[PDB]
């Protein structure tokens, strides 16, 4: 219900920081975890890769898997008198087969003895699959940059999408700056060849998919009719002296599916194939600072929205509702020891504010092992909360 | 049956109607008639087949399920049930 609140709810969830002041600092992002950067002076940042998807991978061969034929003609000679021929052994949208047959005077010959026979059928796909090759320079990652601000509320982290043929990226947070980036890959396709079915895909081996015993088309082709290997789903029956009869396999997606047993399955969405990557990145800020150094401290009272909730990560998150007039204001917090003398822990929110009064604001804090207090605005009505960590 | 031509030579098209009836036609060379005992003969439709039927002048036919009496024809008909 919060900015930040999707890391915070992560149990693989990073914590750095730069050694240095304006220089780089690296992360490692993985699907389903997240890194929650941190510097002096500068805004907590959450950092997420939640896409990698190939575009318009380029297509290495279409197979055909189920067949229609029409056009079904026959052509004879009597013996002694040659190969017979038909025109659509020219056309490639036909399959078909040259074969020897007995003749004779039953049949129109004046000799007995073998003639040649030729029949020709239109092949006609009604079903194929396709095995595409992914081009790692070409993945495009998705990166969702959340400002750690803990405003609940419209107030979406910044997206943004990036190859590793990309320069370094300028992201802009609306209200902080921008924050510059740079990342690089770490693989699977020199190959591995993804086989696309209906709209399933599966991670195939190269050779094993070059070595389908179906007919195919190679994938610059558009026009997709001259299928080759045509025979592959096609039987031509034993000749009789002036007919033949050819007829096509069933489907061969249940065959498919079968060999498709045990195979790497890869989910894809809009005719896009999606991974799961690994990326590096170093990021700078710079260019980042802090929102609302025009606002002065609130002194109204806070009550604390909920019961403190305590993190995976050692920390914990006070919901807080401004009762006071003077907002937006910056919201008074301090961890201090059970004497109120020395400062302890730190804020992960840094800067908290109330944007709108009455709508409570999500403070994430690291108060120190043992015991603290931890205190909210400035009196009258000063919170004064106790805490042990465990 | 509609008659046509195939590279010169007569060419009937074959409906369901005509199972088990001689086709004949007139020819430059006088009438030619045609005897078809295709077994699979069908409506006509996209499964058609197309073969030829021999000119049989004083033999009994062999292996042939379409021959003709004067003149060498082709034959299409569809399977369709
Ligand atoms: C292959 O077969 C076809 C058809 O089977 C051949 O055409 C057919 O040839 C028949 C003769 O082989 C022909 O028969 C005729 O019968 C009548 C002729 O009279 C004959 O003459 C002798 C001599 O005196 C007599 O002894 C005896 O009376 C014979 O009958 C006659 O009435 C002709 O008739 C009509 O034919 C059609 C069909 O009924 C009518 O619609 C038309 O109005 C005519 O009046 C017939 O000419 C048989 O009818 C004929 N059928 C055809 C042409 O469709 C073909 O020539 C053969 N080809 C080869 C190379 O073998």
């Amino acid at each position: 219900y919060f900015q930040g609140m999707r890391c915070i709810g992560m149990s693989n969830r990073d914590f750095v920081e730069g050694v240095s002041g304006g220089s780089w600092v690296d992360i490692v992002l993985e699907h389903g975890s997240c890194v929650t950067t941190m510097a002096k002076n500068k805004p907590t940042l959450d950092f997420e890769l939640i896409k990698t998807e190939a575009k318009q991978p380029a297509t290495l061969r279409k197979y055909c898997i189920e067949a229609k034929l029409t056009n079904t003609t026959t052509e004879s000679r009597c013996p002694t008198q040659g190969e017979p021929s038909l025109n659509e052994e020219q056309d490639k949208r036909f399959v078909c087969k040259h074969s020897m047959v007995d003749r004779g005077w039953g049949n129109g010959c004046g000799l007995f003895g073998k003639g040649g026979i030729v029949t020709c059928a239109m092949f006609r796909c009604k079903k194929n699959m396709e095995g595409k090759v992914v081009q790692p320079e070409n993945l495009e990652y998705t990166i969702v940059i959340t400002p750690h601000s803990g405003e609940e509320h419209g107030k979406h982290g910044k997206e943004i999408k990036i190859t590793p043929q990309s320069s370094i990226t300028e992201a802009e947070l609306t209200g902080y700056g921008t924050v510059t980036m740079e990342c690089s890959p770490r693989g699977l396709f020199n190959e591995m060849v993804l086989l696309q079915m209906e709209n399933k895909a599966w991670l195939v081996h190269r050779q094993w998919f070059l070595d389908l015993p179906l007919p195919w088309l190679p994938g610059a082709d558009t026009q997709g009719s001259n299928w080759i290997q045509k025979e592959t789903l096609v039987t031509f029956k034993n000749p009789h002296a002036k007919k033949q009869d050819v007829v096509v396999l069933g489907s061969q997606e249940g065959a498919m599916h079968t060999a498709l047993t045990g195979a790497t399955e890869i989910q894809m969405s809009s005719g896009n194939l999606l991974f799961t990557g690994h990326l590096k990145c170093r990021l700078r800020m710079d260019k980042l600072q802090l929102k609302g150094m025009s606002y002065s401290m609130c002194t109204g009272k806070f009550k604390v929205v909920k019961e403190i909730a305590e993190t995976q990560h050692g920390t914990i998150v006070i919901r807080v509702q401004y009762e006071g007039d003077g907002s937006p204001c910056k919201i008074p917090f301090e961890i201090m020891d059970l004497e109120k003398r020395h400062v302890l822990g730190r804020l992960i929110t840094v800067n908290p504010i109330v944007t709108e009064k009455d709508s409570p604001v999500n403070i994430e804090a690291e108060p120190p092992f043992g015991d603290s207090y931890i205190i909210i605005g400035v009196e009258p009505g000063q919170l004064k909360l106790n805490w042990f960590k465990k | 049956f509609h008659l046509t031509t195939r590279n010169g030579e007569p060419h009937m098209i074959v409906s369901r109607q005509e199972k088990g009836k001689s086709l004949l036609f007139k020819t430059e060379d006088g009438v030619n008639m045609c005897t078809l005992m295709a077994m699979d003969l069908g409506e006509l439709c996209e499964d058609t087949i197309t073969y030829k039927c021999p000119l049989l002048r004083q033999n009994e036919p062999e292996d042939i399920d379409c021959w003709c009496n004067s003149t060498s024809t082709w034959v299409t008909y569809g399977t369709c049930t």
